[PDB]
């Protein structure tokens, strides 16, 4: 699972290397770094299901159509599905923060969403929209640090790349 | 492979939950520094500690180096010290991720069925990744003995405290620890 | 040549990957530690020849057998090569500081060095004395800081490790 | 691959001389911070950067998405938009070496004759290009326009200076005028 | 192993042959060569003591330093397995006189011999002068034919050379 | 793999010892033009023996070629004639290196197995072997029947001695016999 | 094209090997039996029409049915062309004598020879008896010495077994 | 590849004619112990050759070892190294042989096109060349000198004869002219 550490140990295993000096210093970058993304994850996962209740608040506001009769937010196990998903999405992010690589999002939540939503039917926008809303919703100081924004922005945006 | 870090994740979603007991993992940065000399302390003195704890395995067992024994001719010495250097690099890595995963999956896994089939004897395998133990903790307690290393003695000039890594010299103690249980 | 960011950059290319979380991270490490490994390639490049010159004098006074007639340091030529081998460490260590990583040693000196010395009838303890009397030569405060000085012994036990 | 040091190592080399002007070193890492926001601030929009870039190619050339255009049929505009991409992140890349050894080697070496043979117009692949360094720039100062953006503004919060980070700027356009420059 | 009909067997199996005129050819060079070779096989068979015990001193003579505390000759158990060494070397080549073909000396002399002496600091210069020693040791027809002191010094040149 | 002189080293480093007895490889060189005349009446001979022993194997067995039959249809027939071919070129091999190791290692390990995969009676297997061996040992005598060759009579013309090479023979007859041993 | 050296050559040549011991012991093997294979091809040179023009002969005598309007040695064009067949393969075996390996009957008889005679619908079993009257036909020392014979007879029964 | 023989078979071919003349051939079997000391004599010192060869080229042009030259760093002495003695060792197969067929298929064609693109000498090329030509010579007629050799001189112990093996001196130094042709 893709990290700091994870990669550069992938990196000198390839060539059969001990750890070495860019190793040791990429490393040092993850700890400069963590208090930034931890700070973010920890405002996320204290208040996860509220931020993931207005970004699926929003997508359904932009796209009535969806409560309509066959459509994909028509229905009690609809709508509970996809506030679920959005909360999936929040929750793997709040992952990639603790760990500091997109590893968590790449391996549970990217991988094979394309198939899964074509297979079903679900249109992409609303997933896309409910990720964009938390990306545009934040603002430092109110919500954390400008840094701890940062790390956390980024991951939506590496989100909504991948649906994009 | 995972880490420290996506090992805590992974725990999290088997209950499909937030990560929120960040105690351990705010303590793992704050040792962060440390953490990164020990893997310097073996990196650095690695080839040392492989023919060291190779010559060690054979000193205490003369049967390896007369006919029939696993470390004869050259091609197998070489092998062995191959070996020793593998494991170590192994371990190293997992000491620099947190996590033995890495040592699990691409090193460890197969590797008993490996050496049974070849014959390599487990009794002196268990045996150099023991002095390879001794020979980590003491590089990362920088605690190396001119009467174990001679002229090749080397200090590391780490920030020295008390404990002198000891929760870091239990946890690479662990690793090989795990060598040996897997080949056990 | 490896250092901190082409080793993300190719692990990233692998993958068909635009940076992302754990490269930033990464890359912030060389930031953070270039403090350290600078002030070491300062003090080296600074006085390199009177670095080199005594860990030359060191495998020499250690060896006094390649000295005699037929032997590598025994003619004004061979001493002069000698000497000149050991500032070329020496002097990629100090290009490996700057970088941080050790892609200048590995490409420039270690990278067929085994080979050539055999060829040569050039014995590698005296490579290996040389270096190792640098290794165990430096103290801090006196000669850097205790960190500067940590990436310097580093590099030297990373090229003493090539020779053994 | 080569980075900023690395260039500067190989130039030095090549006198077999010390690396002693660290001067313009100090500045490289004086503004590492800067750079990573650069970096970021390009691979976090990168996806409308490129769908916006090729269809601003394309809304000044119909005839790229007519019969024989060489967007036609849907196939061609996917080998498009995906060329787009790729130059894109090359050139993210570079930015985050601070060199264009990678974009020069991994990417730009043969394009020109590459596209040549199979027919993909040189002047509409500027255009994309062209439009893509005016992004960056904008995304890179933080100054998107919504004119240009619509509803998929994004404003990347990083801390302001005056200059706006001009001279990560003017090296980011660099890249950018390379791969112009080996398409021409 | 390598032997003159090991090889010629192996291209055969390779082409899927049955043995053919340059195979039986080949082997007949065998039957002329062997008395030769089997000659210095039988004299290294009754002396390797002696054949030994000589080269290993020479090595020793031309290197003193070795006996020197922390080198390769400086106690008991070193001096015992440098000897014990050259004689493997002997008989190694004492192998390769019986097969024909230096098939026992590459794979259980040669093979790995870098790697064992690298990591374990022994010089590479004393193997060498210690086989030298022997090279030039023999004369014709005292200690043997001169055909078979030829079959020898061959073997002899052989390993040099895989340390040179 | 292994020769006849090769087998005394490999036997002699089990003991770390030199190459003592000499006399057993002395004989095997003075009966080395022998030798190679045995391997040139079997290789000279090779497709009369083959097409010869398969033909004798069915005409024992008509089971084979009627329905269900194992040298039925034509590509079974074919696949068999190819194998009776592929272990006489082993045998061969065998006996010019004086050592079954190569007939162990490239042609009998795993056989037995593999048949019983495909359904191949190793006892009408055993058979065709049975014939080449007498084949074989009445070329190397140099005394083939008129009876058993019709038209396609061969003498190969070696300097007649009394034994008629009885050793090679029996040699050979050995190396046959471990196929049927690894068949059974 | 195959022969003792080229054989061992290109065995080591795989390995990236000097000549050595069982590549010079090969080669003193066609030394020692070119003698025998020279002497035979000698005789094949300075008889070779005769020698042809009865195996044609044979070969023709066994198969008159050759001769029959259609049939392969019915015309004029066709019986030269058998008879030129068959002095073809005299000709590469003398090659083969003199070089003591079969490369040259490989590569320009044997190679495609299948394919060729299928589809010209030329009968095999008129190759191969006028091969075998050539392998029959010699006695020693009448034709040639005993050693020589045998080689003249295994490079046809080698021919031989191709078509067989 | 070819030998002396397979190529007067080949002339024989282009007229399909019998080898009729083997004067030159006869010639080659009784010089063939000769041959075979000429090839042990040059394979036999082929390392000392390859580096006082190499060793020679350079301290004949120091530019060679300096920032920028074609022997530095360790990686392309290194290269040149192992370029020596691959050239020196397919001169050995041609020598063996007698026919340069395998030195000109193996290792000289192509050559000269590739060390243009690499930037490798040919005049640095020539001289190392030269230099194992003029070693090459004095090994077959067994006259090294003390001055060039030191304390590495080897002496073969061949039957001696007054030309000292003329002939094949000049066919091992024709081949050395072969490949110095072939890169100028
Ligand atoms: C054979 C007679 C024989 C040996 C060889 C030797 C093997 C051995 N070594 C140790 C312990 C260590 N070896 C170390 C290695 C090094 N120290 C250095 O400073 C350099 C860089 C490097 C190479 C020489 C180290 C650090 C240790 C740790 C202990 C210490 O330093 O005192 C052991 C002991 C194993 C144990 O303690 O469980 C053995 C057996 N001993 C032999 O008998
Ligand atoms: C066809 C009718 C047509 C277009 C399509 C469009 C193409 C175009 N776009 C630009 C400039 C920019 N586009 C930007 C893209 C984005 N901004 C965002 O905030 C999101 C993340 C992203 C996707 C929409 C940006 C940042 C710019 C920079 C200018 C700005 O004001 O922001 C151009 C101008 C390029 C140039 O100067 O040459 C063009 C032509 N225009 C069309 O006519
Ligand atoms: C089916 C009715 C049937 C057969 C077909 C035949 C098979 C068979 N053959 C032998 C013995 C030999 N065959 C030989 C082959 C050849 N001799 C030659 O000269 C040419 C080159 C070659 C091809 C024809 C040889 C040499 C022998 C040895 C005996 C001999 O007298 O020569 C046997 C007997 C095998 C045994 O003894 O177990 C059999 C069964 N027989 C059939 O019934
Ligand atoms: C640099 C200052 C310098 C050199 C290095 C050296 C290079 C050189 N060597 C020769 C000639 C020979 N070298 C030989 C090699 C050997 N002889 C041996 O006995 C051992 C086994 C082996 C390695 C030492 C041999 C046999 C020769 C042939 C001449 C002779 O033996 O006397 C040359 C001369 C090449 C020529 O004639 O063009 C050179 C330049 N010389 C240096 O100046
Ligand atoms: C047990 C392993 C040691 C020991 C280690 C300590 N190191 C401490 C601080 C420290 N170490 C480093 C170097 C490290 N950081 C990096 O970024 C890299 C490479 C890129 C490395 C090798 C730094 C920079 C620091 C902090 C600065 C300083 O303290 O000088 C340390 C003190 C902090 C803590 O308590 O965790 C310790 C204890 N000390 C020991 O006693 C044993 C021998
Ligand atoms: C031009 C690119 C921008 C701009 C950039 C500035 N960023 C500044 C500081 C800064 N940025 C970061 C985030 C960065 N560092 C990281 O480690 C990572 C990811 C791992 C990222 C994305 C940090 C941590 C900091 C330092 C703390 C801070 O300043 O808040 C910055 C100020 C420093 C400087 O002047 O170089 C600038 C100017 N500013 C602009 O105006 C345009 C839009
Ligand atoms: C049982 C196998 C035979 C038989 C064999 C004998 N052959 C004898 C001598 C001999 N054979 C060859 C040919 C061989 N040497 C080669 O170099 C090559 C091809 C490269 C071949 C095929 C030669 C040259 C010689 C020596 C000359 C001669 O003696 O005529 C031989 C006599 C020596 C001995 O007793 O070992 C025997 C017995 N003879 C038999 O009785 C059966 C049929
Ligand atoms: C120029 C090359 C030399 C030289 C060579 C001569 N060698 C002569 C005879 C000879 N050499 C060998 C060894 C060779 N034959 C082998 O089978 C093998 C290994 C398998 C090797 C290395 C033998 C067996 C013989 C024949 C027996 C003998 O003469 O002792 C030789 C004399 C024969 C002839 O004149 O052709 C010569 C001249 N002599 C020289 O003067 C330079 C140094
Ligand atoms: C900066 C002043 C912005 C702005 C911010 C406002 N946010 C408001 C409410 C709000 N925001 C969030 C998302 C936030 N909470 C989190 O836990 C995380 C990340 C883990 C984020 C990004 C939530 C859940 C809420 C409701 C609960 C709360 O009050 O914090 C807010 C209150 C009014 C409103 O709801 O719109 C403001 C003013 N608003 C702006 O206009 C500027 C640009
Ligand atoms: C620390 C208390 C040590 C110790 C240190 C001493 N070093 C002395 C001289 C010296 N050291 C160096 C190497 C140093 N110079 C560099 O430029 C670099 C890295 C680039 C290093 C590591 C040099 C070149 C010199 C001579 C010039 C000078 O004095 O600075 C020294 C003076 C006496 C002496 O030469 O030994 C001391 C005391 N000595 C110790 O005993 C403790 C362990
Ligand atoms: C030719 C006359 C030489 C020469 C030869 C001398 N050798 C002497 C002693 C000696 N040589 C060996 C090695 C030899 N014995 C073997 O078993 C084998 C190979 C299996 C070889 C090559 C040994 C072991 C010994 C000591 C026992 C013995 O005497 O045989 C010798 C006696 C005096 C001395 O030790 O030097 C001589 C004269 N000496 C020469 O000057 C020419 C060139
Ligand atoms: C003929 C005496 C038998 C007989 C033989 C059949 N064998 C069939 C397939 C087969 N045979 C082998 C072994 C062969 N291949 C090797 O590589 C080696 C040694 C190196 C040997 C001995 C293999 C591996 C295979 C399977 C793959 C293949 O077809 O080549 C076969 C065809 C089986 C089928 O397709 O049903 C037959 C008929 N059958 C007989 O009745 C007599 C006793
Ligand atoms: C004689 C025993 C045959 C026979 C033979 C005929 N062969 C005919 C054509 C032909 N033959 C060969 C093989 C020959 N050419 C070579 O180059 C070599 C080896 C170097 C050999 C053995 C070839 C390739 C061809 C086709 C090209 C050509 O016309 O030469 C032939 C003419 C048949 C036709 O034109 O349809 C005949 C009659 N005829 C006999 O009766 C027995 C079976
Ligand atoms: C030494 C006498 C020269 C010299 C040689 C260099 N060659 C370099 C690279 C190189 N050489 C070859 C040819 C070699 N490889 C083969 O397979 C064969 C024949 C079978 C031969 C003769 C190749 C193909 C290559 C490229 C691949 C590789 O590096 O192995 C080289 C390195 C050049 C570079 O990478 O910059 C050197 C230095 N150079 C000299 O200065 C003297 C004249």
């Amino acid at each position: 699972m893709k990290s700091v550490v994870t990669t550069v140990i992938a990196a000198a295993d390839a060539a059969g290397r001990f750890p070495s000096s860019s190793d040791l210093e990429s490393v040092q970058g993850s700890i400069q770094r963590s208090a930034a993304r931890l700070e973010a994850a920890e405002k996320l996962a204290g208040n996860i299901d509220a931020v993931a209740q207005e970004a699926y608040n929003a997508c359904i506001q932009k796209y009535p159509y969806l409560n309509n009769s066959g459509e994909a937010n028509s229905t009690d196990t609809f709508k509970a599905k996809c506030l679920r998903d959005v909360k999936h999405y929040m929750r793997l992010i709040q992952y990639s923060l603790v760990v500091g690589g997109t590893g968590p999002l790449d391996e549970w939540g990217i991988a094979g969403q394309r198939e899964v939503y074509r297979a079903l039917g679900l249109p992409t926008a609303p997933y896309v929209e409910a990720l964009s809303f938390a990306r545009n919703r934040g603002c430092a100081p109110r919500d954390m640090s400008a840094q701890a924004l940062t790390e956390y922005n980024a991951l939506l945006d590496y989100a909504i790349n991948s649906l994009s | 492979m995972l880490d420290a870090f996506s090992r805590a994740v992974v725990q999290a979603d088997a209950s499909t939950s937030v990560v929120a007991d960040m105690g351990a993992l705010k303590q793992f940065i704050a040792e962060g520094n440390r953490r990164l000399d020990a893997v310097n302390a073996i990196a650095s003195n690695a080839s040392c500690m492989v023919s060291d704890a190779v010559a060690g395995m054979i000193c205490e067992n003369q049967g390896l180096i007369q006919a029939g024994g696993n470390c004869y001719p050259n091609r197998r010495m070489a092998a062995c010290l191959r070996d020793a250097e593998i494991i170590l690099r192994y371990v190293t890595y997992a000491l620099l991720a947190g996590d033995a995963s890495v040592l699990d999956d691409r090193c460890l896994n197969g590797l008993k069925e490996t050496y049974a089939a070849l014959g390599v004897p487990t009794t002196s395998t268990v045996r150099a990744v023991q002095i390879m133990k001794a020979q980590a903790a003491a590089h990362i307690k920088d605690t190396p003995s001119e009467a174990r290393a001679g002229g090749k003695l080397r200090k590391m000039g780490s920030p020295v405290v008390e404990d002198r890594c000891a929760s870091l010299v239990a946890e690479a103690s662990s690793y090989f620890d795990r060598v040996i249980s897997a080949l056990s």
